[PDB]
Protein backbone atom coordinates (compact mmCIF):
# COMPACT_ATOMS: atom_id res chain seq x y z
CA UNK A 1 0.00 0.00 0.00
CA UNK A 2 3.05 2.35 0.31
CA UNK A 3 2.70 2.69 -3.70
CA UNK A 4 -0.68 1.60 -4.03
CA UNK A 5 -2.79 4.17 -5.71
CA UNK A 6 -5.98 5.63 -4.94
CA UNK A 7 -8.88 8.10 -5.45
CA UNK A 8 -10.98 9.83 -2.91
CA UNK A 9 -9.42 9.46 0.69
CA UNK A 10 -10.46 11.95 3.70
CA UNK A 11 -8.83 12.14 7.39
CA UNK A 12 -10.64 11.03 9.97
CA UNK A 13 -11.25 12.60 13.30
CA UNK A 14 -11.71 10.77 16.54
CA UNK A 15 -10.03 10.03 19.99
CA UNK A 16 -10.26 6.44 21.54
CA UNK A 17 -8.88 4.98 24.53
CA UNK A 18 -6.49 2.76 22.83
CA UNK A 19 -7.60 -0.78 24.61
CA UNK A 20 -10.60 -1.25 22.10
CA UNK A 21 -9.02 -1.30 18.87
CA UNK A 22 -10.18 -4.66 17.57
CA UNK A 23 -13.99 -2.87 18.99
CA UNK A 24 -13.71 0.22 16.56
CA UNK A 25 -13.17 -2.38 13.25
CA UNK A 26 -16.39 -3.72 12.65
CA UNK A 27 -18.14 -6.93 14.23
CA UNK A 28 -17.67 -5.72 17.81
CA UNK A 29 -19.66 -2.91 19.74
CA UNK A 30 -18.14 -1.11 23.25
CA UNK A 31 -18.71 1.43 25.20
CA UNK A 32 -17.24 4.12 23.19
CA UNK A 33 -17.08 1.76 19.52
CA UNK A 34 -20.67 0.94 20.20
CA UNK A 35 -21.82 4.64 20.26
CA UNK A 36 -19.00 7.01 19.19
CA UNK A 37 -17.13 5.68 16.69
CA UNK A 38 -18.90 3.05 14.47
CA UNK A 39 -17.42 1.59 11.12
CA UNK A 40 -19.54 -0.57 8.63
CA UNK A 41 -19.02 -4.00 8.03
CA UNK A 42 -17.50 -3.28 4.50
CA UNK A 43 -15.32 -0.63 5.62
CA UNK A 44 -12.29 0.92 3.23
CA UNK A 45 -9.22 1.94 4.54
CA UNK A 46 -7.23 0.97 7.72
CA UNK A 47 -6.36 1.84 11.49
CA UNK A 48 -3.42 4.14 12.45
CA UNK B 1 -42.63 -2.01 33.80
CA UNK B 2 -39.68 -4.86 34.59
CA UNK B 3 -39.70 -6.26 38.16
CA UNK B 4 -36.84 -8.42 39.99
CA UNK B 5 -36.38 -10.88 42.27
CA UNK B 6 -33.29 -10.87 44.85
CA UNK B 7 -33.00 -15.36 46.38
CA UNK B 8 -29.75 -16.95 47.44
CA UNK B 9 -29.29 -14.98 51.19
CA UNK B 10 -29.19 -16.52 54.61
CA UNK B 11 -27.35 -17.71 57.35
CA UNK B 12 -23.86 -17.96 56.01
CA UNK B 13 -20.44 -18.42 58.13
CA UNK B 14 -17.70 -15.99 57.62
CA UNK B 15 -15.16 -16.72 55.00
CA UNK B 16 -18.47 -19.03 53.52
CA UNK B 17 -18.80 -18.56 49.53
CA UNK B 18 -22.88 -17.68 48.37
CA UNK B 19 -24.76 -17.35 45.17
CA UNK B 20 -27.63 -14.41 44.62
CA UNK B 21 -29.63 -14.16 41.45
CA UNK B 22 -31.90 -11.77 40.20
CA UNK B 23 -34.86 -13.31 38.34
CA UNK B 24 -36.23 -10.73 36.10
CA UNK B 25 -39.68 -11.46 34.45
CA UNK B 26 -41.77 -9.09 31.75
CA UNK B 27 -38.91 -7.76 30.56
CA UNK B 28 -35.40 -9.16 28.94
CA UNK B 29 -32.23 -8.07 30.61
CA UNK B 30 -29.97 -8.92 27.46
CA UNK B 31 -29.90 -4.93 26.08
CA UNK B 32 -29.68 -3.57 29.24
CA UNK B 33 -27.10 -3.23 31.97
CA UNK B 34 -27.66 -4.72 35.53
CA UNK B 35 -26.64 -3.33 38.63
CA UNK B 36 -26.14 -4.72 42.31
CA UNK B 37 -26.38 -3.17 45.68
CA UNK B 38 -26.49 -4.29 49.36
CA UNK B 39 -27.91 -1.89 52.12
CA UNK B 40 -27.52 -3.70 55.85
CA UNK B 41 -30.34 -1.49 58.24
CA UNK B 42 -28.54 1.80 59.69
CA UNK B 43 -26.79 2.83 56.80
CA UNK B 44 -27.76 3.99 52.69
CA UNK B 45 -28.41 1.50 50.01
CA UNK B 46 -24.62 1.07 48.54
CA UNK B 47 -23.62 -0.36 45.29
CA UNK B 48 -22.34 -3.62 45.23
CA UNK B 49 -21.43 -4.44 41.34
CA UNK B 50 -22.62 -3.07 38.01
CA UNK B 51 -22.50 -5.86 34.56
CA UNK B 52 -23.57 -4.24 31.08
CA UNK B 53 -25.44 -5.85 28.77
CA UNK B 54 -22.05 -6.86 26.61
CA UNK B 55 -20.86 -8.72 30.42
CA UNK B 56 -17.52 -7.57 29.38
CA UNK B 57 -14.51 -7.48 31.77
CA UNK B 58 -14.07 -3.59 30.60
CA UNK B 59 -17.78 -2.77 31.40
CA UNK B 60 -17.49 -5.34 34.84
CA UNK B 61 -17.37 -3.25 37.53
CA UNK B 62 -17.02 -4.29 41.53
CA UNK B 63 -16.99 -1.70 44.75
CA UNK B 64 -13.84 -1.75 46.88
CA UNK B 65 -15.49 -3.42 49.55
CA UNK B 66 -15.83 -6.19 47.04
CA UNK B 67 -13.31 -6.11 44.75
CA UNK B 68 -11.78 -9.68 44.27
CA UNK B 69 -14.53 -11.38 46.33
CA UNK B 70 -17.45 -10.91 44.52
CA UNK B 71 -18.11 -12.17 40.77
CA UNK B 72 -21.03 -11.45 38.91
CA UNK B 73 -22.26 -13.80 35.28
CA UNK B 74 -25.43 -13.20 33.40
CA UNK B 75 -27.36 -15.35 31.22
CA UNK B 76 -29.79 -13.48 28.84
CA UNK B 77 -31.52 -16.45 28.02
CA UNK B 78 -32.83 -17.25 31.54
CA UNK B 79 -33.24 -13.39 32.18
CA UNK B 80 -31.12 -13.73 35.31
CA UNK B 81 -27.61 -12.24 36.50
CA UNK B 82 -25.86 -14.18 39.58
CA UNK B 83 -23.53 -12.88 41.82
CA UNK B 84 -21.06 -15.13 43.84
CA UNK B 85 -19.55 -13.63 46.92
CA UNK B 86 -16.06 -15.93 47.92
CA UNK B 87 -14.79 -15.29 51.51
CA UNK B 88 -18.04 -14.08 52.86
CA UNK B 89 -17.21 -11.38 56.16
CA UNK B 90 -19.62 -10.44 58.50
CA UNK B 91 -19.35 -6.86 57.05
CA UNK B 92 -21.04 -7.90 53.72
CA UNK B 93 -24.16 -8.89 56.15
CA UNK B 94 -26.66 -6.58 54.39
CA UNK B 95 -30.19 -6.99 52.45
CA UNK B 96 -28.44 -7.45 48.97
CA UNK B 97 -31.02 -5.73 46.11
CA UNK B 98 -30.17 -5.68 42.46
CA UNK B 99 -31.67 -2.52 39.94
CA UNK B 100 -31.58 -2.17 36.70
CA UNK B 101 -32.71 0.23 34.24
CA UNK B 102 -32.94 0.75 29.98
CA UNK B 103 -29.28 1.70 29.71
CA UNK B 104 -27.01 -0.79 28.79
CA UNK B 105 -23.63 -0.42 29.81
CA UNK B 106 -22.29 0.57 33.25
CA UNK B 107 -19.51 2.98 34.30
CA UNK B 108 -17.63 3.40 37.34
CA UNK B 109 -20.01 5.58 38.90
CA UNK B 110 -23.32 4.74 37.09
CA UNK B 111 -25.26 2.49 38.09
CA UNK B 112 -28.72 1.39 37.33
CA UNK B 113 -31.23 2.70 39.46
CA UNK B 114 -34.82 2.70 38.08
CA UNK B 115 -36.39 -0.78 39.35
CA UNK B 116 -35.65 -2.65 42.02
CA UNK B 117 -36.12 -5.97 43.44
CA UNK B 118 -37.65 -7.16 46.87
CA UNK B 119 -33.91 -7.72 47.50
CA UNK B 120 -32.41 -10.65 50.10
CA UNK B 121 -30.27 -10.97 52.69
CA UNK B 122 -27.09 -12.10 53.48
CA UNK B 123 -25.98 -12.70 57.22
CA UNK B 124 -22.46 -13.75 57.59
CA UNK B 125 -22.17 -14.69 61.19
CA UNK B 126 -22.29 -17.87 63.38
Amino acid sequence: LNDLCFTNVYADSFVIRGDEVRQIAPGQTGNIADYNYKLPDDFTGCVI
Amino acid sequence: QVQLVESGGGLVQPGGSLTLSCVASESSLAPYRVAWFRQAPGKEREGVSCISRDAHPTSTYYTASVKGRFTMSRDNAKNTVYLQMNSLKPSDTAVYYCATDLGGYCSDSNYPRAWWGQGTQVTVSS
